[PDB]
């Protein structure tokens, strides 16, 4: 190793993980509630139709 | 109805699959991370 | 299954049966009454002649 003060790795880690939770908390919304739109943060078309 | 339906529906069985494929990926970039955390301490190695 | 906020299946099945139940009431009607016409919801040249 030769680097401490910054650990680039962990910070794509962590960028990929917030992403990853993202994606899992709309999907545990999407499941828990019966709809798909859900108050539209989604599409606006959708609800609006 | 039934025209309306298919705007806003969950569809359990990709909804699930998302889930799943979700949970997998954090376990896997905790684990990643963890393991990552260990590559500065090699440091102390060359220290003493 | 995919989707449980709306099941068209039970619905249309609900709507098959209420077409069914006019026929059963008109049939039971003209049934326990002598006359066929029976106060005309049905054809009135038939109840006029």
């Amino acid at each position: 190793a030769q680097v401490i003060n910054t650990n680039s790795l962990s910070l794509i880690t962590q960028n990929n993980i917030n992403k990853n939770q993202s994606a899992l908390s709309s999907s545990i919304e999407r499941l828990s509630s019966g709809l798909r739109i859900n108050s539209a943060k989604d599409d606006a078309a959708g609800q609006a139709i | 109805s039934e025209a309306q339906s298919r705007i806003q529906d969950a569809d359990y069985a990709t909804e699930v699959s998302n889930m799943s494929k979700a949970q997998i990926i954090q376990q896997a970039g905790n684990s990643v991370l963890a393991k990552a955390n260990q590559v500065p301490q090699q440091v102390l190695s060359l220290l003493q």
